[PDB]
């Protein structure tokens, strides 16, 4: 068959790898060198953390590749007896690797890891550093024990930006003869969010319902990121333009209370502009009307009401 | 290949599986050194406080090969050590999971082993993936083969002289029954062909045992409760007492349970007894229960005596335990208590 | 009996090895039982990927009636948790039972097992269940394209699983292969915590009786060309018990990725139906080539 | 049989040309088996909006009338745990296809349901066995999804019913 | 591929980054604890991570351990003179004959006979899997066991635990 755009276009290489320039420039003078330390690889989903991790370790270790790297994931047996036996036994192997090359454990989301593992971790990088190397990729590097961060160079990953995001969908639209246009290509970042994956699969969808990638078809499947809708709505000055907003722009597109409640609450930590005190009376009666949902009143009126006590607040 | 040995006899096979057994249970790793002239497995507690060595000379196998001159791949494992007389003996050291080799060389409860074999192959023409690497090849009653190959690490090998220095001492303190002769002038040629050579401190005491009573004694201790062992020998007797002291809490609650059996033999019935002129030594006693276990697995009629071997000078410097079979020899040094 | 099924025995050795070969695929979960003039077989399946079925024929009972006319066969689902509390405490004084009798009315009507001694009579009723979607039959081998078949006597392959469940087997690995002068291989590779290990079977008409490799077609036999087939040790692993009272085993694998195992111990038969994975990684291959080579 | 039935069953769409309303949604993943490039999807919309009806529809039209063999349902009513995800889900999506038909397909109904360890262990398994396996992920609730397994799928909303 | 804090790790006392204060308190404390009769068993360290505790430990060690180890009455398992100052816990080894729970009960059961001729400083820094009840019961038994010991003779025990929150796991 034909697989999904998302993994068929999946970077193989370093250099194929968009944003974060500075990070990937330093993981290819890594590859280059040899010299790998133990590091940690932080950032939010869909940014390169699993792809440059494993672009990183084919570079080092060449043709070694089958026998220099042990990888193991949230979806595999991790607990305290794999570190115990199958890790200790992966780092004990005494392998022949050209000169400034060492074996390399990749662990996947290491921050589902349970805590005897992690603490079991801790002998075994101790003991065997000079012949292996560990790569942690995760989400919250806070969820890694501090011991462990403490043997590790630190790197976070930053959002992509439009630019990198744009030059992979040109690279990817080229590849696969897309036709296109500006406003179609701006609709897919808009609505990507600086999720690269999401980019991709959005551009699949559009191309595959319509294949003439325009703003109208793309939004014709992807609808904007409702945390903006529900910024508009807070922000809005008049109490009926809230409404109308929560009316035509949520609640009739189908969005559940409960998703709309934590939204809010979500949007209105980060609100710049407005001050503390409002800011933290916004936030109280968001948590009293997603109490009031929680207990099964879900209904219009409620989330009515919630815009109406924050419009007070506002005056 | 550089190094290829084979077992054929049921009883050697069992003697090979007891001893990895014994060996894997003192220390997770065991380590393999080959010479010219034998095969040591040898183990170390994390403590130190506990040391079993088995060394199977070559006419022990069927086939015996070793070519350290070949070997390319895991060179830090060679060593060559100089000999008294002038002369140099290669020898290839490697450390191997001693549950792996354990489970490795387990008999199947129904099918029964025609050979036995266990090889290394380190040379040019090796696979870079084969490289470190132990071969054991099983050949079956049925012709059913199977083959495994666990990972090895290579080392460097530090004999251990204890067994060396108490033999010299013993031989000079104590050296009629023809026996004792016949023990004094083989303790004096196995000192001449290793590879190196009345005042209290030359405190030194001999006991040769028939295991067989000790074993009696020790099937009925249980090591979780009695962990301790303390041997007491006079001019009669010899008591064997498994122990264990009690702990008490604040109000002197009982926080662990004291708890004794003893077993007294009479100085007739063991072999050879030789006293520095009530002794008494304290030692852990599961590496000894454990130890006690192997020599008899093989069960050989022809000159068939189970006889331990014991050397002790004083409290806190080590015990030396020696078992002998046709071509087997089996040594556990133990640390002793320091009190008085 | 009255009954639309009804069938009587004075063997208790086979009902409690069904149970025992049908044991390894959960101790909690669903039997199929499927009724026939044939006889009675009992099908479970295990996450869409393994299928058993052991059958019992009429000859194994000393009475034997199907007397269903509207319909051929009849087809009922029970709890195997049931069955096997109930027959392990009616068991207990297994040298007293003298006679067994299943019995069955049709759907609607429970599935009654009932245990006759000299002068007491145990009987046991088990409510019944709807039959799941899932097709038994979708799991089958093809038998139009037989990528290899082979015959092996049932204590060497038993003895072969015992060894390979007690290393802590991961991955398993079928290789076969035919050459000229009449030499065979056939061999079990594992993957475990030992590395990777061979288990191969001698090239001798007491243990492998025959191999041959049919190119994918069941007709034409091709020399030189080896099939290897990858399973997960869980679900390989499931055949254990039935080769342990097995007296002759068949195996023949497909194309499309699907292992049969036949069983043959007037007797009981089992039918093990696996799938194999996706795709073997570079390693493993490399890993069982040197092995094999 | 059917007579017996309550309506809201009765009345159950059995291909896709009988979903109405979802006109976008159902165009599009039409098109998407007639080229064969289903990607993994996630239904996000109200109840009684044509979500499972949809994606029952859309295997029964992929594998015909015996989608039942090669389709891995699962609900709230099944437990669901890490331990599942990481034996029978892991088993079916790694395990070939009945008769080399394609690609596989596993229906994850009400996954809001599911535990954050259950959900984070799905990732690396959705991601590894894409050429084999498709998944497709049913919710009314897009806050108990994490972030992870919603950057995974195309998302598809399925708004009130017009 | 060597790293510069193992490259460049401290080689004696002095090079510790340690404070002076803190670093005389334990230095005391540990001189103390090996006289003949010590008041303290077991001396508890306990700070964040990367902080020296085990580095200024062995760096003590190293220097305690000769001064105050019995000369050998000719007696050593091999030539060398066994510099073996510090006997760590192992927290990962496994071996045939004993449950995992017991395997620090072991450990302390040999690490008694480490005085006088054949003293060692007895370091716990990898600990048993404390996370499972059981195992943590355990080993506060054999802790309270050793502090209530009727042994006249034992080596200096030191307990090494590096602080830090458990993060919230799904
Ligand atoms: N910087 C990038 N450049 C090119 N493609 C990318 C990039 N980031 C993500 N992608 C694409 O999206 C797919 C997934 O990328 P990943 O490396 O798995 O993202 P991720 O940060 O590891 O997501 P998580 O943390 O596992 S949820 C890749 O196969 C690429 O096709
Ligand atoms: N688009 C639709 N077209 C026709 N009938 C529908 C449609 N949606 C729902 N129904 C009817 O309502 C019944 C339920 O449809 P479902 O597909 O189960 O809705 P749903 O969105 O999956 O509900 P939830 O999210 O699980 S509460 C169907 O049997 C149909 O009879
Ligand atoms: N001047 C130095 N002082 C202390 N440590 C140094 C120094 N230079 C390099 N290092 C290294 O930094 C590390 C010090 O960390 P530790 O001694 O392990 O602290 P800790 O209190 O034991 O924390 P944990 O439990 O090991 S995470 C050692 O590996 C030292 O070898
Ligand atoms: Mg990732
Ligand atoms: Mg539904
Ligand atoms: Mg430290």
């Amino acid at each position: 068959l034909q697989l999904p755009w998302v993994e068929k276009y999946r970077p193989q290489v370093l250099s194929d790898i968009v944003g974060n320039k500075e990070t990937i420039d330093r993981l290819q003078q890594i590859a280059k060198d040899g010299n790998m330390p133990h590091m940690i690889i932080s950032g939010m989903p869909g940014i390169g953390k699993t792809t440059s991790v494993h672009c990183l370790a084919h570079e080092l270790l060449g043709r070694s590749y089958a026998d220099g790297v042990l990888e193991l994931n949230a979806s595999d047996d991790r607990g305290i007896d794999v570190v115990r036996n199958q890790i200790k036994h992966f780092a004990q192997k005494k392998l022949h690797l050209p000169p400034g090359k060492h074996k390399i454990v990749i662990l996947d989301e290491a921050d589902s890891m349970t805590a005897g593992a992690q603490q079991a971790l801790r002998r075994t990088m101790e003991l065997y550093s000079n012949s292996t190397r560990f790569a942690f990729a995760c989400n919250q590097s806070n969820k890694i024990i501090e011991p462990l961060q403490s043997r590790c160079a630190i790197l976070r990953y930053s959002k992509l930006s439009d630019e990198d995001v744009l030059k992979r969908l040109l690279q990817i639209i080229k590849l696969e003869d897309v036709k296109y246009t500006n406003d179609g290509l701006e609709a897919i970042i808009f609505t990507a969010e600086g999720d690269m994956r999401q980019a991709i699969n959005n551009l699949q969808s559009t191309v595959a319902g319509h294949g003439l990638v325009n703003a109208d078809n793309v939004f014709k499947i992807v609808d904007s990121p409702h945390p903006l809708i529900v910024k508009k709505m807070l922000l809005a000055s008049n109490l009926e333009d809230s409404i109308q907003i929560l009316r035509t722009d949520l609640w009739k597109k189908g969005y559940s209370s409960i998703d709309i409640v934590t939204t809010s609450f979500r949007v209105t930590k980060n609100l710049a502009q407005v001050k503390e005190s409002v800011r933290l009376e916004m936030i109280k009666e968001i948590g009293l009307t997603h109490m009031r949902i929680l207990e099964g009143v879900g209904t219009y009126l409620q989330l009515a009401s919630m815009l109406a006590k924050i419009h007070k607040l506002n005056n | 290949m550089s190094f290829k040995a084979t077992i054929t006899e049921s009883g050697k096979q069992n003697i090979w599986f007891r001893a990895i057994y014994v060996l894997s249970t003192i220390q997770d790793d065991i380590k393999i050194t080959v010479t010219t002239n034998e095969l040591i497995a040898w183990s170390m507690n994390e403590t130190d406080t506990t040391l079993c060595q088995v060394r199977f000379q070559k006419s022990f196998f069927e086939e015996y090969e070793f070519k350290p001159h070949e070997i390319v791949f895991g060179e830090n494992g060679v060593q060559v050590i100089e000999d008294t007389y002038g002369n140099s003996h290669k020898l290839y050291s490697f450390r191997v999971n001693g549950r792996h080799l354990t489970t490795i060389s387990r008999k199947p409860d129904g099918d029964g082993i025609k050979s036995f074999t266990i090889a290394v192959n380190n040379t040019s023409t090796c696979p870079e993936s084969l490289a470190n690497r132990l071969i054991v090849v099983i050949e079956m009653d049925s012709l059913i083969v199977k083959e495994y190959c666990p990972q090895f690490q290579p080392i460097k090998y530090d004999p251990i002289i204890i067994n060396l220095k108490y033999k010299r001492r013993f031989l000079d303190v104590f050296g009629l029954d023809p026996k004792l002769l016949d023990v004094f002038t083989n303790t004096e040629r196995e000192l001449t062909s290793a590879l190196f050579n009345l005042t209290a401190a030359d405190e030194i005491n001999y006991i040769c045992c028939n295991s067989t009573l000790l074993k009696n004694f020790l099937d009925n201790c249980n090591v979780n409760v009695t962990d301790e062992v303390k041997l007491e020998i006079n001019v009669h007797r010899l008591s064997i007492t498994a122990f264990t002291k009690a702990v008490y809490g604040k109000n002197n609650d009982l926080l662990r349970n004291a708890l004794s059996m003893s077993n007294t033999i009479s100085t007739l019935d063991l072999e050879h007894y030789c006293l520095f002129t009530m002794k008494s030594i304290i030692f852990k006693l599961k590496d000894f229960k454990n130890f006690i276990t192997i020599g008899p697995s093989w069960k050989t009629t022809q000159d068939g005596n189970d006889n331990i071997s014991l050397w002790f000078c004083h409290p806190g410097d080590p015990i030396l335990m020696q078992m002998q079979k046709p071509g087997v020899k089996l040594e556990l040094v133990e640390v002793t208590d320091s009190n008085i | 009996l009255a009954n639309k099924f009804s069938a009587s025995t004075v063997h208790l050795e086979h009902i409690t090895t069904a149970l025992s070969c049908l044991t390894p695929f959960g101790s909690k979960d669903d039997v199929l039982i499927f009724i026939d003039a044939d006889g009675l077989s009992f099908v479970r399946e295990n996450n869409h990927v393994i299928k058993i079925q052991l059958l019992l024929s009429r000859e194994l009972f000393m009475s034997y009636s199907y007397r269903n006319e509207t319909e051929d066969h009849m087809k009922l689902c029970v709890k195997i948790n049931h069955i096997l509390d109930s027959v392990s405490v009616m068991n207990r004084n297994s040298d007293d039972i003298v006679e067994c009798t299943l019995s069955y009315d049709g759907h609607g009507s429970p599935f009654v097992l009932i245990f006759e001694d000299s002068f007491i009579s145990e009987r046991v009723e088990y409510s019944t269940y709807l039959i799941k979607d899932f097709d038994t039959n979708g799991l089958e081998l093809d038998r139009e394209r037989i990528s290899f078949e082979a015959i092996i006597k049932g204590e060497a392959l038993h003895s072969a699983l015992k060894d390979l469940k007690e290393i802590g087997c991961k991955e398993c690995y079928v290789y076969a292969k035919t050459e000229a002068n009449d030499e065979n291989v056939f061999a079990l590779i594992s993957k475990s915590q030992l590395g990777f290990s061979k288990i191969k079977l001698p090239s001798n008409r007491s243990i492998l009786e025959k191999l041959q490799v049919f190119d994918g077609d069941s007709t034409t036999v091709i020399d030189g060309f080896a099939v290897i087939g990858f399973f997960d040790f869980t679900s390989f692993d499931k055949i254990r018990k039935s080769t342990k009272i097995a007296s002759k085993v068949l195996f023949r694998m497909d194309v499309h990725g699907v292992l049969s195992v036949n069983i043959l111990s007037p007797g009981i038969v089992i039918e093990v139906c696996m799938l194999e994975k996706e795709s073997i990684d570079e390693a493993a291959q490399t890993e069982i080539e040197l092995l094999m080579e | 049989s059917k007579e017996n039935l309550p309506w809201v069953e009765k009345y159950r769409p059995e291909t896709l040309d009988e979903v109405y309303g979802q006109n976008e949604v159902i165009t599009t993943v039409r098109k998407f088996v007639d080229e064969g490039k289903l990607p993994h999807l996630l239904f996000y919309g109200p109840p009684g909006t044509g979500k499972t009806s949809t994606i029952v529809a859309l295997a029964r039209e992929i594998y015909g009338k015996n989608y039942s063999n090669m389709v891995l349902e699962l609900n709230a009513s099944d437990d669901r745990g890490i331990d599942v995800v990481r034996n029978q889900i892991k088993d079916f999506a790694s395990t070939r296809q009945i008769f080399s038909k394609g690609f596989k397909l596993i229906i994850l109904d009400e996954a809001d349901a599911m535990t954050n360890a259950a959900q984070n262990a799905l990732r690396r398994v959705i991601e590894r066995y894409t050429k084999n396996t498709r998944f497709c992920v049913l919710a009314n609730y897009a806050h108990k999804l994490t972030p992870a397994l919603l950057s995974r799928c195309t998302r598809f909303r399925f708004q009130p019913l017009p | 591929g060597e790293q510069w804090y193992e490259k460049f790790k401290p080689n004696c006392l002095e090079q510790v980054a340690i404070h002076k204060r803190k670093l005389k308190d334990v230095q005391e404390a540990l001189d103390a604890m090996f006289l003949p009769n010590a008041k303290h068993r077991i001396l508890l360290l306990s700070g964040p991570s990367g902080c020296s505790k085990s580095t200024v430990i062995k760096e003590l060690s190293k220097i305690l351990v000769p001064k105050y180890r019995q000369n050998s009455n000719g007696t050593s398992f091999r030539s060398t003179p066994n510099e073996h100052k510090v006997t760590e816990f192992r927290g990962d080894c496994i071996v045939n004959d004993l449950p995992q729970m017991e395997s620090f009960s072991e450990f302390l059961k040999g690490a008694r006979y480490l005085v006088m001729s054949n003293l060692s400083l007895i370091l716990i820094e990898d600990l048993p899997n404390v996370f499972h009840i059981d195992t943590r019961r355990r080993f506060q038994q054999l802790i309270l066991q050793w502090l209530y010991s009727s042994e006249p003779l034992l080596p200096p025990l030191v307990i090494c635990i590096t602080e830090c929150e458990i993060p919230e796991n799904d």
